[PDB]
RNA sequence: AUGUGGACCCGCCCCUUGGGGUGUGUCCAAAGGGCUUUGCCCGCUUCCGGAUGGGCCCGCGUCCCAUCAGCUAGUUGGUGGGGUAAUGGCCCACCAAGGCGACGACGGGUAGCCGGUCUGAGAGGAUGGCCGGCCACAGGGGCACUGAGACACGGGCCCCACUCCUACGGGAGGCAGCAGUUAGGAAUCUUCCGCAAUGGGCGCAAGCCUGACGGAGCGACGCCGCUUGGAGGAAGAAGCCCUUCGGGGUGUAAACUCCUGAACCCGGGACGAAACCCCCGACGAGGGGACUGACGGUACCGGGGUAAUAGCGCCGGCCAACUCCGUGCCAGCAGCCGCGGUAAUACGGAGGGCGCGAGCGUUACCCGGAUUCACUGGGCGUAAAGGGCGUGUAGGCGGCCUGGGGCGUCCCAUGUGAAAGACCACGGCUCAACCGUGGGGGAGCGUGGGAUACGCUCAGGCUAGACGGUGGGAGAGGGUGGUGGAAUUCCCGGAGUAGCGGUGAAAUGCGCAGAUACCGGGAGGAACGCCGAUGGCGAAGGCAGCCACCUGGUCCACCCGUGACGCUGAGGCGCGAAAGCGUGGGGAGCAAACCGGAUUAGAUACCCGGGUAGUCCACGCCCUAAACGAUGCGCGCUAGGUCUCUGGGUCUCCUGGGGGCCGAAGCUAACGCGUUAAGCGCGCCGCCUGGGGAGUACGGCCGCAAGGCUGAAACUCAAAGGAAUUGACGGGGGCCCGCACAAGCGGUGGAGC
RNA sequence: CCUACGGGCAGGCGCCGAGGGUAGGGCCCGUGACUGGGGCGAAGUCGUAACAAGGUAGCUGUACCGGAAGGUGCGGCUGGAUC
């Protein structure tokens, strides 16, 4: 039935990027959109947009890579090197603000759902809150 | 296993098995020699290895190795056992400690003297 | 007797579990002593309040075995009593029929719990010794008395066991207080000094008691601090060791020269001690006064002063340190790998070297390394590991939109987290160890306030999941009944005659009671040739002549219906090849066992000839497997190409479902996998944790039995494994050579020499 | 026995009761005549099952048989080589 739509979304991204796709659709959810917003603001994706696929709500998601590279294998560096669920149906992970982790000494994000909305670690730490630790992206 | 599975079952802590009933772990146990035999090794070794079957205070009758150049042990000898298998001799899991009770320490031993239990010699010292 | 008051019953207010108040009625107090003696000091009574200490109850937390699965009859609740300071099945009478359990009851094992301690990057693991806190115990079992408080270590009673006294009637005793003795053991201290300090009991006080305590004694048992000297001092003594015979080492090390001066001797000499008490003041505040030291003639200060202890382990690799001799698979070393069989850096000694140093090694135990129980942080195609398959219970997990609640979650404030210990300052002992002061953290839990993204929940909505409807399909899916032809055996008939059969070769065997081969007829049993596939169907096992009936699944088209109705699934229940079992049929062919013949050194086999169970049917058991894709189920996501089975379309081509092959990205130890993943992700289940012992023993469950499921330990090894590499080998393959054999001609083996 | 005549004390009976006994159940250890296998130990005996088509492909559940490895039946697997 699809147990974790967020893990799904993340993985669609992980997969499309590994073959340098220009875009992926992912079935649309408000929650999903909020995570993308962060994702876009932080420059992991180009951006995203609502669309209908067989007349059903998706979110097309424009991916984004490095430049062409030199020697053998000139496949671009990836912008999303790593993207990975934390909290999951099997095992939710919640943090207080004092235990929000520093992802790759801050060269990476952690998206994070709080009662003051979905936030990155920095946004949420300055806003002084914690909550469900959704995923870490570097 | 899944998390739900760990929650239901958990992991199992691994019990470590004693190599040595000098009974209660106790670092040394005193006994009385019974047979002071010679035994041949196995595997790829050859020699005539000196051995005591020992009745212990701990209740156990066990076989122990008599280390050192040569020894002074006969059939009622009374000795301290220490643990330390011998490896070429099967079923020999303990050594006798030399220098204690009726196991005299090794004479003529200049080097590693404190194992073998032989006091400081006195010519250039 | 007095009753400030308090207690009880009844009532009434307030308050809400038995908390305050109030009104009749009843009931309850007391002790005296001392004086520097008319006014104080110590006491006594009742009441209310505080302080301290406790009892009871509750939430949460607190080890191993499920090879302990069901436990309970004061049991569970109730009404009324009793008992208590007090609640309560704490106890009792009666009533009801209850209580607990896989979220692990009941049972067994093991253990005092904690603050802490050790370890670890942390998470975690181990631990509860000193010190502090709580419990429990006082030779073993019970019991109550007294009392604010005990069911009372040095109080009482009784029973039990042991020791001592005994005039045999009876008694006495309880070091898990301080010392100390003995026994056990690898092993654990003085029958010391003192109440001077701190604390404790009684006392108006003086004081008395205090093995609490403060000290000292003994053990390198640990930690810290310090000594065994310091500066000169040779191209370099001797001795010992190497040597390529030239030289090298020990080595500034020593001898020797200055210098300092642990030990030891002389002198002074503590802090810890100001209070209790007495005097002035008032017996209060304040002031004055006197006593008091176990440690100890110690610490510490001053004068003098002697060069004055070094050991243990290691030197093959892991690991820092190499040579000569001795030794010859011996003696021995050995943590693991392994050394030793005449040149051993591995054994023993020497020299030399490395490491620590009043210590150094050993054994034992904990954590570490071990991401080797993996939460952080592992795995299951072939290495250990996917349950034989399903159905589905509990449980776990759950698509999109809106609103309510705020249980999880997050935030703020606050109470709590004692002391010690831990972290950081600054201080005290010459330092440190040890210690004083101050600061800082700190999981967890309580109370009040707030947030609402996600999780939960309540209510509402949707249609992408799921299910359903209409129409169309392919199929060895299953069950029952029927039926067809070929073949084998047997029986009858004809014709026919000397063998058939069988093997490497044979023989046993069958055949003149006429076999074999051939034709005709009949009986029966079992199995379905071509089609047939690299095919199809089923969840697995597994399913194949044809027909009919009954019946399970599943695919496509329309996009009509319901509205998250979903996934997974411990246990349960069902299915489950062959062999095997029971009862009863049946029995052609085949065929364990068995009876024979060959072969062979032997042949309890391979080959041949017989042949019973069985193989077949029905019903009932068994429940296993190389039950294999050796690959759990479900869902989403990530190039293609090619062949095939089966739907639909606008039928060159497009679009579903299924079976193969090659292969993107990617993964893999490799082999390989690769939209039919072993790729990328989520959910839920099952399983693994070195090899052998062992799928054994024990126990339980099941079974008619055979057996099946579950499943150890002792002991023992340093591997056991997987994939791939190079070879080598094959009574594997292909290609090919050589007087290798074949074709030839002459020899040797015989005789003499 | 004491009494202020209210009662108290002795004493007696009873319930509970440590422990004791008898019969039946269970559980834990010892010790054991006799018996079954197992590990380990340079150079003992019989064959040769397996590894190369191991000279009968192997392995496997099961059933029977046999000094021993094993062999045979039936069914399964390829984790069999040779075209
Ligand atoms: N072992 C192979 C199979 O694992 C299967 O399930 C597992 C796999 O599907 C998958 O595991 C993946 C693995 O596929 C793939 N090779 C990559 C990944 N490392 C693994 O993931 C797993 O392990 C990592 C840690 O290594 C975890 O962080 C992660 O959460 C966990 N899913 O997710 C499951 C997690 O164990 C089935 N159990 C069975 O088919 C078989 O056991
Ligand atoms: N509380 C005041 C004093 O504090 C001390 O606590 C402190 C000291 O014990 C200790 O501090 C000192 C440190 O300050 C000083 N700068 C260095 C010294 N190594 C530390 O000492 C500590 O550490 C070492 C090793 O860990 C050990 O000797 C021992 O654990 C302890 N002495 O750690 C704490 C913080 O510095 C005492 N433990 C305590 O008995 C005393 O009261
Ligand atoms: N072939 C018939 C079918 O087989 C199944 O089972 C039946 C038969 O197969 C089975 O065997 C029959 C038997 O009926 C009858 N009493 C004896 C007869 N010889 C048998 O005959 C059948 O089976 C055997 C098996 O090889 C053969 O003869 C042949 O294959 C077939 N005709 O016995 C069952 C009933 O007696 C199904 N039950 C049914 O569909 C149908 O009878
Ligand atoms: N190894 C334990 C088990 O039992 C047997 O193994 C034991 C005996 O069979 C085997 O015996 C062998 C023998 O077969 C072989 N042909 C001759 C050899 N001398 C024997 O050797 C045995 O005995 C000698 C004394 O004679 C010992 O020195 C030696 O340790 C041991 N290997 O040696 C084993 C010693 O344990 C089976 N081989 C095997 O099933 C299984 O591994
Ligand atoms: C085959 C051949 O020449 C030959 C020669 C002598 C004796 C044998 N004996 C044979 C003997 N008949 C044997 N059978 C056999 O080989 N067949 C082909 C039937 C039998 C089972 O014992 C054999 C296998 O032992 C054998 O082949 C020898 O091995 C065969
Ligand atoms: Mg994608
Ligand atoms: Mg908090
Ligand atoms: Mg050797
Ligand atoms: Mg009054
Ligand atoms: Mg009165
Ligand atoms: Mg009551
Ligand atoms: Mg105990
Ligand atoms: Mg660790
Ligand atoms: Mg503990
Ligand atoms: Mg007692
Ligand atoms: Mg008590
Ligand atoms: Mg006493
Ligand atoms: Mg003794
Ligand atoms: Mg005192
Ligand atoms: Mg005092
Ligand atoms: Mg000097
Ligand atoms: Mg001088
Ligand atoms: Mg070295
Ligand atoms: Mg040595
Ligand atoms: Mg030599
Ligand atoms: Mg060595
Ligand atoms: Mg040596
Ligand atoms: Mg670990
Ligand atoms: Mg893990
Ligand atoms: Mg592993
Ligand atoms: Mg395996
Ligand atoms: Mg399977
Ligand atoms: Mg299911
Ligand atoms: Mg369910
Ligand atoms: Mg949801
Ligand atoms: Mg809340
Ligand atoms: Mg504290
Ligand atoms: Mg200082
Ligand atoms: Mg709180
Ligand atoms: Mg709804
Ligand atoms: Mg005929
Ligand atoms: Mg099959
Ligand atoms: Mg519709
Ligand atoms: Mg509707
Ligand atoms: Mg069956
Ligand atoms: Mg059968
Ligand atoms: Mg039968
Ligand atoms: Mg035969
Ligand atoms: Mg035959
Ligand atoms: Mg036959
Ligand atoms: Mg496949
Ligand atoms: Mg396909
Ligand atoms: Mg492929
Ligand atoms: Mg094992
Ligand atoms: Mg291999
Ligand atoms: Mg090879
Ligand atoms: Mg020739
Ligand atoms: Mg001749
Ligand atoms: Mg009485
Ligand atoms: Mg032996
Ligand atoms: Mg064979
Ligand atoms: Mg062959
Ligand atoms: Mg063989
Ligand atoms: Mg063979
Ligand atoms: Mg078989
Ligand atoms: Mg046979
Ligand atoms: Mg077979």
């Amino acid at each position: 039935m699809l147990t974790d739509p967020i893990a799904d979304m993340l993985t669609r991204i992980r997969n499309a990027t590994r073959v340098y796709k220009e875009s992926t659709d992912v079935p649309a959810s408000r929650f999903k959109e909020e995570i993308l917003r962060i994702l876009a603001r932080e420059g992991f994706i180009k951006g995203y947009e609502r669309v209908d696929v067989d007349g059903k709500p998706y979110l097309r998601v424009y991916l984004k890579y490095g430049p062409r590279r030199q020697g053998p294998d000139p496949r671009p560096e990836q912008v999303i090197h790593h993207i990975r669920r934390i909290s999951k149906p099997g095992r939710r992970v919640y943090v207080g603000v004092k235990e929000i982790p520093r992802v790759r000494r801050g060269l990476g994000i952690a998206i994070l759902s709080t009662s003051k909305g979905v936030l990155t670690d920095r946004e949420a730490r300055k806003l002084g809150v914690g909550g469900e630790l959704i995923c870490e992206v570097w | 296993p899944t998390i739900n599975q760990l929650v239901r079952k958990g992991r199992e802590k691994v019990r470590k098995k004693s190599k040595v009933p000098a009974l209660k772990g106790a670092p040394f146990r005193r006994g009385v020699c019974t047979v002071v035999r010679t035994v041949t090794p196995k595997k790829p070794n050859s020699a005539l290895r000196k051995v005591a079957k020992v009745r212990l205070t701990s209740g156990y009758e066990v076989t122990a190795y008599i280390p050192g150049e040569g020894h002074n042990l006969q059939e009622h000898s009374v000795v301290l056992i220490r643990g330390g298998r011998v490896k070429d001799l099967p079923g020999v899991r303990y050594h006798i400690v030399r220098g204690v009770y009726d196991a005299a320490g090794v004479k003529d031993r200049k080097k590693s003297r404190s194992k073998y239990g032989t006091k400081k010699p006195k010519e250039a010292a």
